[PDB]
DNA sequence: ATCGATGTATATATCTGACACGTGCCTGGAGACTAGGGAGTAATCCCCTTGGCGGTTAAAACGCGGGGGACAGCGCGTACGTGCGTTTAAGCGGTGCTAGAGCTGTCTACGACCAATTGAGCGGCCTCGGCACCGGGATTCTGAT
DNA sequence: ATCAGAATCCCGGTGCCGAGGCCGCTCAATTGGTCGTAGACAGCTCTAGCACCGCTTAAACGCACGTACGCGCTGTCCCCCGCGTTTTAACCGCCAAGGGGATTACTCCCTAGTCTCCAGGCACGTGTCAGATATATACATCGAT
């Protein structure tokens, strides 16, 4: 009889769903087939952004006081990291605000 | 049935704008000007989204397809895909 | 009496702490109503859609005001003019 | 059946930050954010596979493209993990 | 044996100036023209499939993607020409 | 079986709807692709070259020449606004600029 | 019969943007390509054609970059052209400095 | 080898300067444009680069180089045949 | 310095509504097996990339004088900021109603697939005309007078 | 206005090399038949988008007044341009070599497709606690003295 069912995320000790990505590989007309590894290689590789990018806007949600992440925090994140920066240089966080910033020659004499 | 809209863009709206911007002192001249681009704007957008909509027989434009308006428009928009 | 400027740079900071949308909802809604009617008759809209449409429209003008307070400085000035957005939009590619 | 990956990223942060929560907007965001790269990946991905006039999408055409989006630094650790993922897998 | 599309764009030359013809580097550059506008609106058409979750690319998907893709009065009439070729296809 | 007839010469085109057609099955655009899009795509690629090889067989008939160069086609693109909307982030090579000086720099008087 | 300060420039000017040859030595350029490829593979071989694309690319990148510049600095009410001029034009690009 | 970004010589700047229309050059313009002709070209190259490395080739073509400008927006035309 | 007005930062309590956890089931992911064709590998050939040398001439580099352009300082007048009293309409809560989005089922037209055929398009060869190059006369333009 | 001299335009003659035409052949487009399912169309559910009303109060509006700032003008000096002379290196051609790109043939192992099974992940439900609001109050900041 079939052994227990083993996830391929456990296999490759992941949190992002390999299968997942496989289905959605396999469905959006990129290839005729797609490899074995394809999906583990690309999930894993989203799970590490994101974990980047959790990591940075924790620390901004910590240095605000507050327990939770909300969009400020990811934008503060984003904009205050010089290659998140330039990854989504062109995106727009909604509710997200802009970066405290003021030219020097503005301020008062 | 609409008419003289872009007005109730007001000013105090796009002086607010321009202080999130950094921006310290406005030229009066700055209000119409404003008015116009963002007119010019909002024009594009819409036309791609509408286009969007008629394409699916759609009568309602919905907000993907102002997601997809913007994302062929260079413009990415986060927080609306779901 | 504060001198001029001084409320100008609290203002900065308060609405660079905060990300609330600085436009009126109803009248951008009338605006966008008005827009559509050119293109379609009896178009409806999601709430949603309006709201991303409202997103991306203020988005686009602070950053179009960063860049022409960048053009405005770099004519020894500390006021926007209409020739400094102009000079943003066509260094950008933007259609004039 | 509307599929998303809240469950996920709510994993990845439960691992990178044990105290703290997330509001669904910031999650929208993750979401968003995720997809993004998905089809930023995968589009350079089949570009790579008709340039070289493959018809299969393997971890090299993968690998390459995250080379060729990524920059510096954040491009050597996806690398990293990406190698390390795989070679797990392929070890059961 | 590398495939383009010179023969036609001379043809073409050939019916709207009579007199004139074409260098080879100018060739080239009309060349690049045709394939990038032909990737081009494949792949919006390619993505409007997508969107409306239809797996078959029809001449209502190219129509879209012109739409979408060309400016102004360029628009109107390559779907004025897409229309009347596709008319004068079926009926014969 | 009937004399065979292209399908460019049934849609009364210059432009090859076979090869389109195998352009798009090749392509990975669609699971499937209708028998009017080749037509269809073939005609706007046609009427889209007809526009510029006319502005640029002015351009050259204008300067007395009689063959089409780079130069031609970039001065036909970049003088008419929706060619030059169409075209706006792509290169010409060997193409040139257009002549332009800025007013405030021509001499006084 | 010397010509005054400008003259000359304005001459220069009007025959470089009648012209389509480029404007950088060959032999320099392709040193520089060779030189900045080395970085990120070694024993790399390169196409007539390769060189060729990118001394395009290039030059027509620089032209444009200076047509910005030059809007920049007669928006300061100068004629001279200064990096602070560069400097805005690639801010307002979005390019790196 | 070594020096060769000095071989982007002055008078081939102030070339450069006229055709977009500068009529008048400052001093220290030369070494900021060397610096951003630099940067493109490292740029463009480390595209190409990894684009001649995946195709397992040891020789850029042309269309690695257009396919690296293509990715960047700088869509280039006359170099695809 | 210095005190006054005041917008802002800090400390504590309340509550409410949104996040975090629990449950059922179903539908998407996993295991097993087979076929076949995509891809990896080895050998070959020939073309095209790299290296070297000599000359010779155009371009680059260098030096120098000067004038024109950048920049700082000053004056002035006007246009923008700030504050206050009035008015306008945005926001909110509630209700009613219907357009239309979303889903399901049926069925048929349409597009994939396959095999055979032929004519369109490709690659190679040859030639003759468009374009470039040179030389000399005519016109323009510039700068000092 | 004048007039000398450099730069440019025009007109003609020569030559060369690339575009354009012709021919063989082969392989991609066409034709005809079959069949499976994608999508077009009809019908039903019930969501949510639109319209309207009344109240409240915050934002917008209009006006007055002061001064900060934009802009024009002038003076200075330095640093860029124009030009002549010397140096240097790019470019061209010619020859050699071998490296590696393209092609073909062979094999096998990796992926798609089908079927079965089951446990993950999603709609629903609900409680409790993070942050917003409220109030009091310290306190740093502006700004005229």
């Amino acid at each position: 009889a079939r052994a227990k069912a083993k996830t391929r995320s456990s296999r490759a000790g992941l949190q992002f769903p390999v299968g997942r990505v496989h289905r959605l590989l396999r469905k959006g007309n990129y290839s005729e087939r797609v490899g074995a590894g394809a999906p583990v290689y690309l999930a894993a590789v989203l799970e590490y952004l994101t974990a980047e990018i959790l990591e940075l806007a924790g620390n901004a949600a910590r240095d605000n006081k507050k327990t939770r992440i909300i969009p400020r925090h990811l934008q503060l994140a984003i904009r205050n990291d010089e290659e998140l920066n330039k990854l989504l240089g062109r995106v727009t966080i909604a509710q997200g605000g802009v970066l405290p910033n003021i030219q020097a020659v503005l301020l008062p004499k | 049935v609409l008419r003289d809209n872009i007005q109730g863009i007001t000013k105090p709206a796009i002086r607010r704008l321009a202080r999130r911007g950094g921006v310290k002192r406005i030229s009066g001249l700055i209000y119409e000007e404003t008015r116009g681009v963002l007119k010019v704007f909002l024009e594009n957008v819409i036309r791609d989204a509408v286009t969007y909509t008629e394409h699916a027989k759609r009568k309602t434009v919905t907000a993907m397809d102002v997601v997809y308006a913007l994302k062929r428009q260079g413009r990415t928009l986060y927080g609306f895909g779901g | 009496r504060y001198r001029p400027g001084t409320v100008a740079l609290r203002e900065i900071r308060r609405y660079q702490k905060s990300t609330e949308l600085l436009i009126r909802k109803l009248p951008f809604q009338r605006l966008v109503r008005e827009i559509a009617q050119d293109f379609k008759t009896d178009l409806r809209f999601q709430s949603s859609a309006v709201m991303a449409l409202q997103e991306a429209c203020e988005a686009y003008l602070v950053g179009l005001f960063e860049d022409t307070n960048l053009c405005a400085i770099h004519a020894k000035r500390v006021t926007i003019m209409p020739k400094d957005i102009q000079l943003a939009r066509r260094i950008r590619g933007e259609r004039a | 059946r509307k599929e998303s990956y809240s469950i996920y990223v709510y994993k990845v942060l439960k691992q990178v930050h044990p105290d703290t929560g997330i509001s669904s907007k910031a999650m929208g965001i993750m979401n968003s954010f995720v997809n993004d790269i998905f089809e930023r990946i995968a589009g350079e991905a089949s570009r790579l596979a008709h340039y070289n006039k493959r018809s299969t999408i393997t971890s090299r055409e993968i690998q390459t493209a995250v080379r060729l989006l990524l920059p510096g630094e954040l491009a050597k650790h996806a690398v990293s993990e990406g190698t390390k993922a795989v070679t797990k897998y392929t070890s059961a």
